[PDB]
This record gives C-alpha cells, sequence and structure tokens, in this order.
C-alpha cells in the first residue's frame, strides 16, 4: 500500500 | 462538485457518526485517518509514504459519507500527518481527474 | 484528458530533457522526482509525509510538461520511491476533481  | 487545486482540496467526511476534515488525495491508493476509535474488527497492517513505512490498523466495510457521496470500504487508522481519502472511496464516488 | 481512479494516475511527462512517467497527486503540495542530475542552482529542503521527512534539493522555474501541457516551477529531488505531480504544477495545467 502507498500512500503518497 | 468541481473542486480546484490552488488550495489543498479538504472536505468534510462523516465516519463512526462523527465529522472530519480530510484530504481527497489522488496520489493514495489506501484511506488513512488519524487515530480514532472505530467500531469492529481490525487487522495489523503496514502502509508506506514519501517518508518510509507505518502500523496502521485496517477496519473493513466502513461505511464513510463525502461530501454528501457514500462510500462504504477500507479504513485505515495511524500516524498519518492527515486524514487522506484514498482511491478506495474516491472511484466509489465517481471521482476523476480532469484537465 | 479526463483520468479515473481505478488505477494509480501515472502519466508521462518531460523534465530536464527527459521523459519519465509520473503520478498525479493532489494530496501532494509540491512536485518531488526521484533522483536525477538536474542542472542549475538548488537549496536543500525537508518534505514530509507517511513515514516521516525526507531530505531533496529544491530546484525553481523548472520547466516540466505533463501530457502535453506546459508548465514551469518548483521541482523537489530525493529519495522518494515514485515521481509525484502536486499541486503547485497541477493547478498551471488546469486540473480539477470531479464527482
Amino acid at each position: 500500500a502507498r500512500v503518497l | 462538485p468541481q473542486i480546484t487545486l490552488w488550495k489543498r482540496p479538504l472536505v468534510t467526511i462523516r465516519i463512526g457518526g462523527q465529522l472530519k476534515e480530510a484530504l481527497l488525495d489522488t496520489g493514495a491508493d489506501d484511506t488513512v485517518l488519524e487515530e480514532m476509535n472505530l467500531p469492529g474488527k481490525w487487522k495489523p497492517k503496514m502502509i508506506g509514504g514519501i517518508g518510509g513505512f507505518i502500523k496502521v490498523r485496517q477496519y473493513d466495510q466502513i461505511p464513510v459519507e463525502i461530501c454528501g457521496h457514500k462510500a462504504i470500504g477500507t479504513v485505515l487508522v495511524g500516524p498519518t500527518p492527515v486524514n487522506i481519502i484514498g482511491r478506495n472511496l474516491l472511484t466509489q464516488i465517481g471521482c476523476t481527474l480532469n484537465f
């Protein structure tokens, strides 16, 4: 999970 | 609505019967909220951002109302700097980027 | 164009004579590119998100074309895991969120  | 980006796209959401402010974040796969209590079971998970990885609580099938639009989905809770609505819920409310 | 959010909104950009893939990120104030050896004066900066802060190089007045739409502004260079187009350039290409 990538949260930018 | 149409939201321009001269200011952070902050909106009011309702979750667990409480109002909170959150950022509409197309760069996030997932919705992540600052520490709060949510009802039901959760599972420990880890997610990554620009500064590295954090531990979060994963709540599934959570109803969230975003600017009056209904979503029901995964909400992660943990040490994020800002409440973020990510693509998992943005898709449910029919949100697109346009230029 | 209209970009749906079922997948990460990755688009082609042109910067410093290179074509690159970048994420359109409404949750980002600033534009942050993966390590690259741009010419010019820069100054150090710290930027934060999930996980904490990273150290970046701030370059000003850098032309960036995003899917054919020209922009010019501040670009941050550092150990981001993905190239990120933030609001500073999204506003210049007339990008909105719509639902």
